[PDB]
Formats: C-alpha cells, structure tokens, sequence
C-alpha cells in the first residue's frame, strides 16, 4: 500500500487531530497545551487557540455547528466557537486528565472520558453532565459512541474494553459487555461503522479485534506486530482493512478478515499517538512527536 | 504515580 502525504506540519508533539467536515482544515491540539488550525491544502496556520494548561488531549469538530470541543490534563473540556473565535464554556466536572473528548453525530451531546475512571456525556446546549458511565477501575484512555446503535465502546488501562447500552437517550447507561484478553493496558477502541466488530490496541503491542452479538461478544484475532505500546487503531471506512498507530514509530495496515500484515509505514524517530480519518473523504490524519501528517492511502 | 503522561 502508498501512503500519497498530502500535508505535513512540523511542530512540538502533537495529540488529538480533527478533520473539518467540509473546509481542508484540521486542528491539532498540542502536547503543549495550544490548539492549532490548519489548512491543509495550502499548509498554513490559520490559527491558534490557547484555553488550556498542560496537554490537550482531545479534540473534536462539530459536524455541522461552528463548534469544537477540547479536552485537557487541566480536567477541563472546553467548548468554543471556530467562527466568533471565542471560547465559550468550560466543562468542568472531570477530576482528573480528559483523554478524549468529542461530539454526538445527532444528539447535542459531547462524550468525554477521563483518568478519573469515568466516561462523561453533557449536553452541550444546557450545558450540564446527563451521564456518568461509571465500572472501570483504572484509567480510562478511550470512548466512543457506536454510529447507528445507542451504544458506546470504552477502553482502560485496567486492561478491559467496555460496551455500554445507553438506553437513555430515552438507569441512564448499562454496561452491556466487559471484553477481556489484554494482558495490559488499553489505549484506544473503535466501532467498525456497520459490521458489529470493535478494535482495540493496548501496552501489550496488539491490536485485537472483537465481535458482538445481541448477547454475546468475544475474541476474533489479533494483530501481531507492533514492538510498542499501540496508540491507537481504527477501522479503514471503504476498504476491508485495520489501521493502528504505534510508540515503534510505525502506522500499519492489516487486513480486516485475516489480520496479516499489509503495510508498515515508518516515521525514523517519532512516536505515534494517533490516527483519524475524514468523515467524507478517504483522507487520513496521524499525531506524532514531530507534528501531524495528513495522506490518502493508494 | 501518573502515568501515561506523554
């Protein structure tokens, strides 16, 4: 497989990217604790944001409001308005790091999750927490919600991914699935976007893969490879394959239904924190310690 | 007594 890079920023470390849904901008938001905009077509940096101390962690774009939503080892989550260039709340509640934070693709709803073991859902219109998804016992380094089903997936160095029944968006949330097979922590999950199947990467240098029936979930395989922690992992959205991101300095891509190894992409001294991709075009985007790059892949 | 700092 090619990777065609389309934009590379050169920067301090960088943690969360972001793809516009229609403008060729993605934020990046810093080790450094500054958000930055950029575009990626012409590679100039439209804009900064600085509302946070410490790392900023998490970072996400509304899909169809001006909004974005950061999240920080200040606890905080921040909302803000990209056209009045403004920030207009904080959330506070968190009581320790946000590792993620991003927005509901319908509802007005922001998901965030946090080392204080818990995953929070505001709504971002009342401003107010309407869920605290409580059951991990460590950190927990990711959420997200599924893109049909009112479910949303968990991952936590204590070694467990999650799956929640949430239910109430009309107690509140359920833990549906407890999903274990790491022998370390888990960094990252993700829903497959149709197929009931879910990744997860974890400090065991594995990427393993999951599926779930309407009662039952378990192991299918994993990704071997990886000589790091794995960082993060997403399912590829038009073609049969896996990607993940790794501390070995390596992006690599498996095939979905066998798992082999496809293609290693190397960076010769950065560490990988994270991969995204576009939610329209075959357009990906990875954070490492030296800044982001935005490819399409062959 | 953190970690997961980078």
């Amino acid at each position: 497989m090619a990777m065609l890079t389309k934009f590379e920023s050169r920067s301090s470390r960088a943690k969360g990217v972001a793809f516009h849904p229609t403008q060729p901008w993605i934020l990046t938001s810093l080790h450094n604790g500054r958000i930055q905009l950029w575009d990626y077509r012409m590679g100039t940096l439209l804009d900064r944001f600085d509302g946070h101390d410490g790392p900023v962690r998490g970072i996400a774009f509304h899909p169809t409001q001006p909004i974005f939503v950061s999240g920080g080892d200040d606890y905080k989550v921040n909302v803000w308005n990209y056209k009045s260039r403004k920030l207009l709340f904080s959330l506070c509640g968190h009581m320790d790091y946000v590792r993620v934070c991003t927005f509901h693709h319908e509802y007005p709803w922001i998901l965030s999750c946090s080392d204080d073991q818990t995953i929070r859902i505001w709504n971002w219109q009342s401003r107010n927490c309407i869920a605290i998804l409580t059951g991990h016992s460590h950190y927990v380094m990711c959420a997200a919600f599924h893109p049909s089903e009112d479910l949303i997936v968990s991952a936590s160095l204590d070694q467990t991914v999650r799956v929640w029944d949430i239910s109430g968006l009309r107690a509140d949330a359920i833990v549906k699935f407890v999903l274990e097979g790491h022998d370390r922590g888990v960094n990252w999950c993700a829903f497959h976007p149709t197929l009931p199947l879910i990744l997860s990467a974890g400090d065991d240098r594995l990427v393993k893969l999951w599926r779930m029936t309407a009662s039952k979930a378990w192991e299918v395989d994993t990704c071997r490879g990886h000589f790091n922690n794995v960082s993060c992992c997403l399912f590829h959205p038009h073609q049969e394959l896996i990607l993940s991101a790794s501390e070995d300095k390596t992006i690599r891509v498996w095939d979905l239904n066998r798992r082999t190894a496809v293609q290693t992409f190397r960076r010769a001294n950065d560490r990988f924190w994270f991969i995204t991709v576009h939610p329209k075009l075959n357009l990906f985007a990875a954070a490492h310690d030296s800044g982001v790059m935005v490819f399409k892949l062959e | 007594l953190k970690t997961k700092l980078l």
